[PDB]
């Protein structure tokens, strides 16, 4: 499979709704959740429906339910330099040829 | 004249062989072994320096006095003389003293 | 043997140096070997000059006759050039001619042509053309291109220039590349005309003044084999020119040579033409 | 030396600076690896300043060849066929910029 | 000469005495540079890929 992703704005209203079947109170972006079973619970429904996992060196950023909003919140352009060097629209005078 | 004029046979080295794929395991085999074992005898070589370091006076002393008695005549009389001369040496040679 | 390998390949990288410094590969088209992709040079050939061409047409302006024809000979296992060339070359035998009037007024129709056909001669043009990277991207069927395929194609992007944006700024592209050829090079090396005092007779009479009248001014070494002899053309009893030689007839026929030059405008104390 | 080696006289190419000037340089073509260290300083030069050298003057046609290879250089052909070969091994990104605006600012 | 040796005397001395304390605090500053962890940490891109 694939790496790239780019977030879906419904994926807000996703969050909460998936915030609903762990957890009622409001302030929920706020929510805290040291509890670690629900932890997983969450973010494996985020990884299960998105696509897109959270990364063993991120996972301890992430305490409040607001990091994992931000972190989702971020675009992965999985290229390598080739296409995004190709894409950024060169100038007349200029010509890249890769061989692969 | 100093340079040759055909490249030699590229080698291949196996980077992934056994004796490369291991190169220190267990060499921490006391910090996280209970300490039953020390790294200094995981090292095969010679019975006069399993885990010890001296310079070459030194070296030639404890060869000859912990297998200096196995050793072919030749061989310990050639030691015999650089201990001499190494003694000479060490002792009576040198900038600093 | 030596155990090592940086030696073995700096010295097969000098053997590869020395041996393509000795016998050297034939020569081969521009667009043949790596790192050429023609759209892109034919528009940095464009920027370059500081112009504006019609892409189309200065794709036009290089396709020779040699190669159509080559190409439609393969074909068995397009426009023409002749078009822009040949108004390109009416053009430029009209506005150099027209500039050389302007610059010089005192100058005969025959030493006008003469530069002309100089300054849109093979050799001048050819220069021009080959330090303007023009045969780098002209189509033909032999390479090296001969001077004659090349002076075409030059022409053929001077029409292209007209057509596309005007008889100004074609003129002033003439004027930056063919008239500055001229620059250095004194007049009767670009107007190759024999037995000058002849000519500066019939220049004079066409003035209606007297066949001029030579003197020697100076005299050095006479006897030796190192002479200088200083000859003066006179104008009744006013001096139009003088020179230096070897021989007294030398030295006439450059003191002719300098009296027609001082004529026609044309000495090396003229004013530079004015860019 | 000066005996020792060849001279030459002060020169332009077609009197370049009376009816204008032109860029010398057509062409510049880089070789570089895409993984390989002798070629770092090269490819970030690809990243950051190519496009805006490429933009600075644009005259000149720019080839880049990302090869699989270890070593890059740069070549500098010029419009009366000089080729300016020089190489760029085991540099860093000012010394690239600096080498190759000084082939493009020369004849 | 414009002032007799005893109008002179001490009329520079703070001057001098400041030049001095600076001399003293250039001295007495020497120390070892710091160290940062981003050398240390940029050191660790001599294997950059393209990929």
């Amino acid at each position: 499979r694939s790496r790239a992703y780019t977030p879906p704005e419904d994926l807000q209203s996703r969050l909460e709704s998936y915030v609903k079947e762990v957890f009622l109170p409001s302030n929920w972006q706020d929510i805290s959740l040291e509890d670690s079973r629900l932890k997983f619970n969450l973010l494996a429904h985020l990884a299960d429906d998105l696509g897109h996992v959270v990364p063993n060196s991120r996972l301890h950023q992430m305490c409040r339910v607001r990091d994992v909003l931000d972190f989702y919140n971020v675009p992965i352009q999985d290229r390598s330099k080739f296409d995004e060097l190709s894409a950024s629209n060169l100038p007349p005078n200029l010509k890249i040829t890769w061989s692969y | 004249i100093g340079i040759r004029l055909t490249l030699p046979p590229p080698k291949v080295v196996d980077r992934w062989n056994e004796k490369r794929a291991m190169f220190g395991v267990y060499d921490n085999i006391g910090i996280l072994g209970n300490f039953e074992k020390h790294p200094k005898e995981l090292i095969r070589g010679p019975i006069w320096l399993r885990g010890w370091k001296g310079n070459e006076l030194q070296r030639c002393i404890r060869k000859r006095k912990m297998v200096g008695s196995r050793m072919f005549a030749d061989d310990l009389h050639n030691l015999n003389k650089r201990i001499r001369y190494l003694y000479k040496h060490f002792n009576r040679h040198g900038k600093f003293r | 043997v030596k155990k090592g390998f940086r030696a073995a390949f700096r010295f097969q990288k000098e053997l590869e140096r020395q041996r393509l410094l000795r016998c050297p590969p034939p020569p081969v088209r521009r667009s043949e070997k790596p790192n050429w992709d023609y759209h892109a040079e034919i528009q940095a050939f464009g920027h370059r000059l500081q112009e504006n061409f019609s892409l189309d047409l200065l794709k036009t302006a290089f396709v020779n006759s040699c190669y159509i024809k080559s190409e439609e000979a393969k074909r068995q296992q397009l426009k023409s050039n002749q078009e822009l060339s040949e108004q390109g070359t009416s053009f430029s035998q009209t506005c150099l001619t027209q500039f050389l009037e302007d610059e010089y007024p005192d100058m005969p129709t025959e030493g006008i042509k003469n530069l002309v056909d100089f300054l849109t001669g093979e050799e001048v043009v050819c220069h021009v053309a080959r330090n303007l990277a023009v045969e780098q991207l002209t189509l033909s069927e032999e390479f090296p291109v001969p001077p004659a395929v090349l002076q075409q194609t030059f022409f053929a992007v001077i029409g292209a220039l007209l057509q596309s944006s005007g008889p100004e700024r074609t003129a002033l592209f003439i004027r930056d590349f063919l008239i500055t050829q001229m620059t250095g090079k004194e007049l009767f090396e670009m107007w190759k005309i024999i037995n000058p005092m002849g000519l500066l007779v019939e220049e004079l009479k066409k003035r209606n003044v007297s066949a001029p009248e030579s003197r020697l001014t100076r005299q050095s070494g006479g006897t030796t084999a190192l002479p200088l002899y200083f000859v003066g053309l006179y104008c009744d009893k006013k001096l139009i020119a003088e020179g230096p030689g070897e021989t007294v007839l030398v030295a006439e026929e450059e003191a002719a040579r300098v009296a027609l030059r001082k004529l026609y405008g044309f000495t090396e104390n003229r004013r530079p033409w004015n860019y | 030396t000066a005996r020792g080696t060849p001279s030459r006289f002060l020169a332009s190419v077609l009197h370049n600076g009376l009816g204008r000037y032109v860029q010398q340089l057509q062409r510049l073509s880089f070789s570089v690896s895409r993984d390989g260290a002798s070629s770092r300083g090269a490819r970030e030069f690809v990243e950051r300043e190519v496009i805006d050298f490429a933009r600075r003057n644009p005259g000149v046609v720019i080839y880049v060849n990302s090869r699989p290879c270890c070593v890059p250089r740069v070549v500098a052909e010029y419009l009366n066929g000089a080729v300016r070969e020089e190489s760029i091994h085991c540099k860093s990104v000012e010394e690239i910029s600096t080498l190759v605006q000084k082939l493009a600012d020369q004849s | 000469p414009y002032m007799t040796r005893e109008q002179e005397r001490g009329h520079a001395a703070v001057r001098r005495r400041e030049a001095f304390e600076a001399i003293k605090a250039a001295a007495t500053s020497k120390f070892p540079p710091h160290r940062f962890i981003a050398d240390q940490l940029d050191h660790l891109n001599v294997t950059k890929k393209w990929s």
